[PDB]
C-alpha cells in the first residue's frame, strides 16, 4: 500500500461508512480494490518554458518539463486555461500502435479483460485501461491498473484486563482506515499510503489517561494504557 | 488586504511588463516633443483615445495592486534589521522603495516566484 506515484483509486463492493471527509474513513467489511496511477504537477509556470507537445511519449533519461525533472515514464498532457500552466498530467503505461480511432474511445470506461484483446492484431499482457490521446499525425493508450488484498479485520492481540469492570472498562481496538474515496483523486506525485492498519480505543468525552512501561514478568519494557487519580498526601 | 495567488503575480506582471514599453515610448518622444506628450500618443497609431487610457489605467492598477498586497513580506524582512541604526517605521518605507524596484524588473519568463526576486531587492533598499 505504498504506490511510487499518485493516481486515481475507486472501489468495487466495498462499502464505507464515515463522518468527516478530512480525517480518513474506516472501512466496515473488506472486498477488491483498483488503483490507477498517474502522476501530477501542481505548477504556475508559463506556456514559453514548456518543451514538450501534448501527448509526447518522454523517458525516464531526463524527463524535463518545464524545468522540473519528472520521476515516471508515460504519455505527458498539460492544462492551460489563460496562458499559465496549472497541471502536467503523466499517464504511465505501454504505447501501441492501433487504428480506427472511432471505437477507441467507447472503451474508455469498460474494464479491459486480459483474456480477451483491445484490438483484432494487438495483444495485452494483463489488464489495463483503454484511452486515446490527441496528438499530431497519431494510436491509443494502454494504462494497467493494479488491485490489493484487503482484510475486514486485521490480526489483532488478545486483550487483557484486571479489574471488576463496573462503571469503568477500557479495551484496544484494531481495525483499518481508508483516506480517499472512489470519485476524488489524490493531487500527489510522490509515495501516498493509502490506509493505516492503527489502534483506535473506545472507553465503554473526558478522563484522560497516561501510559508507561511496566513490565516485571521479563526484563523488558510493556506498554500499559492505565487510567490513574493522584490523591492529596500531606506530609504534616 | 488579501495575499495573491501564485497565478495572480503572472498575471500582474503582464500588465506591468506592457507599462513597461508604454514608457520607453514616452520616454523616446519626449526628446523631440518639447518635453509635453501629453495628447501625443503613439501607440494608438474618440474611441481610440478613451480605450487608451482604459488600458493605462489598468496597466497603472496592476503595479499598485502588486506592491500593495506583498507588503507583508516588507514587515517580515525588517524586523530582522531594527536594532542597528534605524527604527522599525523608517525600515518599511525604505523596504517600500525596493519593492516598487523588484515590480519593474521581475521577469515572469523565467518562472520564479515574485518572493525569490523581491527578497533580494528588499533586502538591498534596507541595508
Amino acid at each position: 500500500y505504498r504506490t511510487t506515484t499518485g493516481g486515481m483509486i475507486r472501489y468495487a463492493g466495498v462499502e464505507v461508512a464515515k463522518g468527516g471527509r478530512k480525517q480518513g474513513y474506516e472501512v466496515t467489511k473488506g472486498g477488491t480494490l483498483l488503483w490507477i496511477p498517474e502522476e501530477t504537477h501542481e505548477i504556475n509556470k508559463d506556456i514559453s518554458l514548456l518543451i514538450v507537445e501534448d501527448g509526447q511519449y518522454v523517458e525516464a533519461g531526463t524527463e524535463v518539463v518545464k524545468d522540473i525533472f519528472c520521476q515516471s515514464s508515460g504519455i505527458v498532457e498539460v492544462v492551460q486555461k489563460n496562458d499559465i500552466l496549472r497541471e502536467i498530467i503523466i499517464k504511465p503505461g505501454d504505447f501501441y500502435q492501433d487504428v480506427d480511432p472511432g471505437s477507441v474511445k467507447i472503451e474508455s470506461g469498460q474494464l479491459l479483460q486480459p483474456g480477451q484483446d483491445v484490438f483484432p492484431g494487438v495483444t495485452v499482457s494483463t489488464l489495463s485501461q483503454a484511452e486515446w490521446i490527441e496528438s499530431p499525425e497519431g494510436g491509443l493508450l494502454l494504462r494497467p491498473v493494479e488491485e490489493y488484498k484487503v482484510f475486514d479485520e486485521p490480526a489483532a492481540p488478545s486483550q487483557g484486563s484486571q479489574n471488576e469492570e463496573g462503571g469503568r472498562q477500557i479495551e484496544l481496538r484494531s481495525v483499518q482506515r481508508l483516506f480517499y474515496k472512489d470519485g476524488d483523486r489524490v493531487k500527489s506525485v510522490e509515495g501516498a499510503p493509502l490506509l493505516s492498519t492503527q489502534l483506535v480505543l473506545e472507553i465503554y468525552h473526558l478522563s484522560a489517561d497516561i501510559e508507561l512501561q511496566d513490565d516485571e514478568e521479563e526484563d523488558c519494557q510493556r506498554l500499559q494504557l492505565v487510567i490513574l487519580e493522584s490523591l492529596v498526601l500531606r506530609r504534616d | 488586504i488579501r495575499l495573491l495567488r501564485a497565478e495572480e503575480e503572472i498575471e500582474l506582471a503582464r500588465q506591468i511588463a506592457d507599462l513597461l514599453e508604454l514608457e520607453l515610448i514616452r520616454d523616446n518622444l519626449t526628446l523631440q516633443l518639447e518635453r509635453q506628450p501629453s495628447e501625443l500618443e503613439w501607440g494608438k497609431q474618440n474611441k481610440n483615445f478613451a480605450a487608451f487610457r482604459r488600458r493605462l489605467f489598468l496597466d497603472r492598477r496592476a503595479k499598485d495592486k502588486m506592491v500593495q498586497s506583498n507588503l507583508r513580506l516588507v514587515v517580515s524582512i525588517a524586523k530582522k534589521y531594527m536594532n542597528r541604526g534605524l527604527s522599525f517605521q523608517d525600515l518599511i518605507q525604505e523596504g517600500s522603495l525596493g519593492l516598487i524596484r523588484a515590480a519593474e524588473k521581475f521577469d515572469h519568463e523565467k518562472g520564479y516566484k515574485f518572493s525569490t526576486y523581491a527578497t533580494w531587492w528588499i533586502r538591498q533598499a534596507i541595508t
